[PDB]
């Protein structure tokens, strides 16, 4: 038992006599034992869940399902009931109907009342003689014994105007309009899994006007579909090799289901994924994430929808390097039909050796905090959740000149000039360092050779030089003076364009590959005089756009910066 | 007309009314409920409203939803009352519109991370503070300005800055977003305010109740800055369809109610005719 709709519609007037039939109802059964009873709610509901009075004018026939008028109407009862609307205009009342307020356990019936009386038969258009204002829309389960769910006629219309010749007509369809009785029935039991929608055109014919009205039919679903693989895939092989992060999607698969019925409120409570136990290392390092998505599939030239569940497999912690294992994981799927999944996971350890000797040089004219070379593992861009730190050990322990800091983006170290005087000495000209590549989580480490040659000559800078490269504004004063961060000893000039506010802003940097890079690395952020145009937290004078954590993202004209006041200027 | 703040004022001045109010509040938050109901149907708390932009609107709504008994429509607790270039120029020549305009822009145009595009709650707070205390001849002129080409429609779409507030990574279910909006006090009251003033009608000539364009426009613009915050769908010059950031997917057997809930924003002749007649 279920109501075919949730809203029936009826127009009322003043002084309609008793015994006037109002409307029909329909309640299609589910089992061959069910008889539709119809009981009425004992309150004339007004607007927004407000009781007005008990029903005392409308009675019902439970057998034919006939709402009709028990008593007559007047102006006095309706002006009485309009008072209790509490500041709202009386436009539509409604009743509640039980059967054995929500569909399908209850059905509310609307009544749109007019303060005027019943107009004449010829004073009404046949569009207002055939069908109501609210075009219907029905709710039908799948795979149920069909019956009668709708009737066409307007009962007070033909009850008060019987002399108007009116016909109704429907156009391999299971639906049918019977002759000599304008009830609508359905031949066979239907399924949404074949087709979900049935829109039709019902034709009313008066004397003379032919009126076409749309007629939608919606089919509802039951859980008639076990979970199904797309094509035979039951397992998924994956290797946890380089990432080892707290959370990375390891394995991914799809499962088809034509059942839609466990919707998003109760979707967690019905479609169950269960990691089968057996090792505590899996339960401390793995989990299964699950969500569906609706897709549209074709059945007989139509487009119905179904659920494609996606099961992915997620890590739980930072896996260390020393893991040298493999497992098979088993997954239960419950579509409350019972499905099993597998995952061959292989967690392979990582070698941490380096090339043994990093032969390189450095010019003598360089200044403090100038980048030279890069120390890194053979797989630089493979590490995700493993911290690798770099240090130095000078051999003579007397000629300390250089240092290494580690960026955790690439997990790699960058050489920087720490001292000027030790590089300035002709004694410490070829230096031998033990670059030791360490680790934080598990103390596996390695080491390597660093030979560096102090090469070139030394020339003093100018008399009025500032301490940073970005103080200069023109091109000549940039390269004829030496700032801090450059390993060349002089500052470099990059020249932009006249295309307005661009990223290509003309400036003076230490290195044209490092300072206007758009990234503030570990080297530049040590002391804020090196690269102010990538690492400042300050104010900008001129049309520009600042960087996303910090810095100048785009400028106009020439851009110089005073890092002593955290101020920058941009002007052609 | 007694608002719920003064209704609580007259409620706290009496002993029986306060007793039945706290009794029904302990009931909701048989016979104890029904006696309190049949007493408090004559209270000043009964049929108390609130105001738009009033001081302590939150307490008024928390009092009003406290007496409410536990559904597509609900009762509104309120008083039932180049062109876009010129709109922005008329804003920036006044001082009150300029300050709050630059306030919500400089809040909502601040990217934090490459993942987090903007901060959500501060942007909504700035947009609510903009659309509460600005005179409505400035808000309606900038949000509703008649266009003929694509660039004007793009400026009109970018006015509430949808890159931070409106769009998200996904379009969730409209029914779930309705449940989230009806969980909160303020969003549920603004949604009931929109439902009471912007339904379609078969009797009135403009399909709007009381033929009131102003109440439907105020009920529209009062939803800005919540999770159910609508905007335009594209940069169409003449085609004007507003929509919240959701869709009909994931509906299950609740598809028809989701479509009917979405047709309030997509296919409302009342709201579209109100926008068109305001544009004339
Ligand atoms: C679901 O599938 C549609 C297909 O176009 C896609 O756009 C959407 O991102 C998918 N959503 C999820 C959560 O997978
Ligand atoms: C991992 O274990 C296997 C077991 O035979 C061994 O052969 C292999 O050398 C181990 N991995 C490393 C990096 O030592
Ligand atoms: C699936 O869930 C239902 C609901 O609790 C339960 O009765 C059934 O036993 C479950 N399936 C399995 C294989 O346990
Ligand atoms: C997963 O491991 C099992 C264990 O023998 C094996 O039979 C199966 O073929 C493996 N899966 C794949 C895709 O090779
Ligand atoms: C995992 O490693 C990352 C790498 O930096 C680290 O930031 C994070 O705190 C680690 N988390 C855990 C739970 O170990
Ligand atoms: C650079 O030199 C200073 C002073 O000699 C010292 O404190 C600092 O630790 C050095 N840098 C590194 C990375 O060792
Ligand atoms: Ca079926
Ligand atoms: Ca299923
Ligand atoms: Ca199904
Ligand atoms: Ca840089």
């Amino acid at each position: 038992l279920y109501f075919s709709r949730d809203a029936y519609w009826e127009k009322l007037y003043v002084d309609q006599a008793a015994g006037t039939p109002l409307l029909y109802v329909h309640a299609l059964r589910d089992a061959p034992e069910e008889v539709p009873s119809f009981r009425l709610g004992q309150h004339l509901y007004g607007t927004y869940r407000t009781r007005l009075h008990e029903n005392n004018w409308i009675c019902i026939q439970e057998d034919t399902g006939l709402l009709y008028l028990n008593r007559s109407l007047d102006h006095s009862s309706w002006e009485k009931l309009s008072v209790r609307n509490h500041g709202f205009p009386l436009l539509t009342v409604y009743l509640k109907v039980f059967l054995s307020c929500q569909w399908p356990g209850c059905a509310r019936v609307y009544f749109s009342f007019f303060n005027t009386s019943f107009p004449a038969c010829s004073s009404l258009k046949p569009r207002e003689l055939c069908f109501p204002e609210t075009r219907p829309s029905f709710r039908i389960r799948e795979n149920r014994p069909p019956g009668t769910f709708h009737q066409f006629r307007l009962l007070p219309v033909q009850f008060l105007c019987p002399n108007i010749s009116v016909a109704y007509r429907l156009l391999g369809l299971p639906f049918r309009c019977a002759p000599d009785s304008l009830e609508v029935s359905t031949r066979w039991a239907l399924d949404r899994e074949q087709r979900e929608k049935y829109e039709l055109v019902a034709v009313c014919t008066v004397h003379e006007e032919v009126v076409m009205v749309p007629f939608p039919v919606t089919v509802y679903d039951e859980d008639d579909s076990a979970p199904t693989f797309p094509a035979g895939v039951d397992t998924a092989s994956a290797v946890v090799e380089f990432k080892r992060k707290e959370d990375t999607v390891v394995a991914t698969l799809r499962v088809f289901d034509a059942d839609v019925v466990p919707a998003s409120g109760e979707l967690v409570r019905r479609y169950t994924s269960t990691l089968l136990p057996g090792d505590t290392w899996a339960q401390q390092t793995f989990r299964v994430e699950h969500w569906p998505n609706e897709t549209s599939v074709q059945a007989n030239g139509s487009f119905v929808r179904a659920t494609v569940h996606d099961y992915r497999l997620v890590l739980n912690r930072n896996l260390s390097i020393s893991e040298n294992r493999t497992m098979q994981l088993a997954v239960l799927v419950n579509d409350s039909g019972v499905l099993l999944l597998h995952f061959n996971v292989s967690v392979l350890p990582v070698s941490l050796h380096l090339p043994s000797t990093y032969s390189l040089s450095v010019s003598r004219r360089a200044r403090r905090f100038a980048q030279i070379g890069k120390v890194c593992v053979e797989n630089c861009q493979a590490f995700s959740g493993i911290n690798v730190q770099y240090k130095l050990h000078s051999s003579g322990a007397n000629c300390s000149t250089l240092g290494v800091v580690t960026s955790a983006e690439d997990t790699s170290g960058i050489l920087f000039v720490n001292d000027t005087k030790a590089l300035r000495r002709p004694k410490c000209a070829e230096l031998h360092y033990m670059v030791v590549a360490t680790d934080q989580q598990t103390s596996r480490q390695a080491q390597a050779q660093l030979l560096v040659t102090v090469e070139g000559s030394y020339v003093a800078e100018e008399a009025g030089c500032p301490l940073s490269c970005a103080v200069s504004k023109r091109r000549l004063e940039c390269e004829e003076c030496g700032g801090l961060g450059s390993p060349t000893g002089r500052c470099e000039w990059r020249q932009g364009d006249g295309k307005g506010i661009t990223r290509n802003f003309s400036t003076c940097s230490p290195s044209t590959k490092t300072c206007p890079d758009g990234h503030c690395d570990v080297v530049e952020t040590q002391d804020i005089n090196i690269c102010p145009q990538d690492c400042l937290r300050g104010s900008i004078v001129g049309g520009h756009e600042p960087g996303e954590p910090r810095g100048i993202k785009a400028g106009y004209g020439t851009c110089n910066c005073f890092p002593e006041e955290e101020k920058c200027f941009c002007e052609p | 007309p007694v608002d719920c703040v003064r209704a609580n004022e007259l409620c706290a001045a009496e002993s029986n009314c306060s007793s039945r109010y706290r009794t029904l509040r302990q009931c909701l938050a048989n016979k104890e409920c029904q006696a309190a109901l049949e007493v408090l149907q004559e209270s000043p708390l009964y049929d108390c409203r609130c105001k738009r932009g009033m001081k302590k609107e939150l307490q008024c709504l928390q009092i009003y939803w406290s007496i409410h008994l536990g559904e597509f429509y609900e009762a509104s607790p309120y008083e039932p009352v180049n062109h876009c270039l010129d709109a922005a120029k008329a804003c920036n020549l006044n001082d009150n519109c300029k300050k709050l305009r630059s306030s919500y822009i400089s809040i909502c145009n601040r990217e934090i991370s490459p993942t987090e595009r903007c901060n959500r709650r501060k942007c909504h707070k700035a947009l609510r503070q903009f659309f509460d205390r600005v005179p409505s001849e400035y808000t309606y002129r900038m949000l509703f300005c008649s266009c003929q080409d694509q660039a004007c429609a793009e400026r009109r779409r970018q006015t509430i800055l949808p890159s931070c507030s409106y769009e998200d990574k996904e379009k969730p279910n409209c029914l779930d977003l309705r449940g989230v909006c009806r969980t909160d006090h303020l969003c549920r009251s603004r949604l009931a305010d929109f439902h009471a003033n912007c339904r379609a009608s078969y009797q009135t000539v403009t399909s709007c109740p009381a033929d009131n364009y102003q109440a439907c426009l105020g009920s529209y613009a009062g939803m800005i800055g919540f999770d159910m915050t609508p905007n335009y769908v594209d940069s169409s010059p003449t085609g004007i369809v507003v929509s919240p950031w959701c869709s009909c997917r994931g509906s299950g057997n609740m598809e028809e109610e989701c479509e009917k809930f979405l047709r309030d924003f997509t296919e409302n002749p009342c709201l579209r005719n109100a926008i068109q007649a305001f544009g004339n």
